[PDB]
């Protein structure tokens, strides 16, 4: 609800397996709340991408995303350094609802049948040797 | 010298034994006035390394009035195992010289001490002045007065 809808994108349109949910993307603006408030009585741009569900239940998961929040707010007044992602997701209909996309999916699922191997390979070939500076950093982040 | 402390393990084996061979071969270097400074500098820059973060990133450092650069360790005890590796060949090169020519180093020594950028730091550590304050010591030799009598 912090953001400003601009155009559809026309050809992004790809259902999934499975009740017929399909995805789609939007090129949106985010200006913030009170300014949105105040603009919608009158009349810094990236892409987002939108998972639609029909017949499912979301509702747990918004109590689970309260409370990873929570605990994100939690870790970051104490001081500590931990890494987690809060996606947002509103339920509208009976069994109907709005799952937003993290920017940049990649499954594990895919990645294991594209290589049928362990990650470390994976992150061998992708980064280099353990020597790099690079390969640190990706596992301090994976600590994280 | 700025290639000792290299990341890999036979890169600074070869440096070793290169710069054994160079400086046996060519004695008159111990006493240079250009080398003490540079590998005092440099053992300043590695002590100031020892504690700075490591989980902070950019280990790379410049050596002051030389265009270089020496990367580091992650891990703490892999720097101090190559910092303490390193401060012994300073010593040995220094009593090296000291036993020759005792005035012309003896000299150098003195005019090190008399920059006025490492007065203001000199509050801290500043392991350089230490290890030359410390290795003026133990290498003296006696004076005129003293230098022919029998025991």
């Amino acid at each position: 609800p912090e953001a400003i809808v601009l155009d559809i994108d026309y050809k992004s349109g790809t259902p999934m397996q499975s009740k017929a949910p399909y995805l789609a993307k939007f090129k949106v603006k985010r200006c913030g709340v009170s300014e949105l408030e105040k603009e919608g009585l009158r009349c810094k741009i990236s892409w987002q991408a939108a998972i639609f569900k029909v017949g499912d239940d979301c509702r747990q998961d918004m109590l689970a995303l309260q409370i990873i929040d929570l605990f994100k707010n939690i870790f970051q007044l104490v001081g500590l350094d931990l890494f987690v992602f809060p996606y947002r997701v509103v339920a509208t209909a009976p069994g109907c609802g709005v799952i937003e996309c993290i920017p940049d999916c990649t499954s594990r699922d895919q990645l294991g049948r594209q290589t049928d191997f362990g990650m470390y390979d994976y992150f061998t070939r992708q980064y280099g040797d353990e020597s790099t500076l690079a390969f640190q950093q990706a596992r301090y982040n994976f600590i994280r | 010298l700025v290639n000792f402390n290299h990341i890999h393990k036979r890169i600074r084996r070869v440096a070793d034994k290169y710069l054994s061979g160079l400086v046996d071969k060519f004695p008159h270097l111990l006493w240079s006035g250009t080398v003490l400074k540079t590998m005092l500098d440099i053992l300043q820059t590695l002590s100031l390394s020892l504690s700075a973060d490591i989980h902070k990133d950019q280990p790379y450092y410049d050596i002051p009035d030389a265009p270089y650069r020496i990367t580091v360790p992650d891990t703490y005890e892999a720097r101090e195992s190559i910092v303490k590796d390193f401060a012994a060949r300073c010593g040995m090169i220094l009593q090296e010289a000291m036993k020759w020519a005792p005035t012309v180093t003896k000299s150098h020594l003195q005019e090190y001490l008399n920059k006025h950028q490492n007065w203001v730091s000199g509050l801290s550590q500043h392991t350089g002045l230490a290890m030359a304050t410390e290795s003026i010591l133990h290498f003296a030799g006696y004076n005129k007065q003293n230098t022919t009598l029998g025991a």
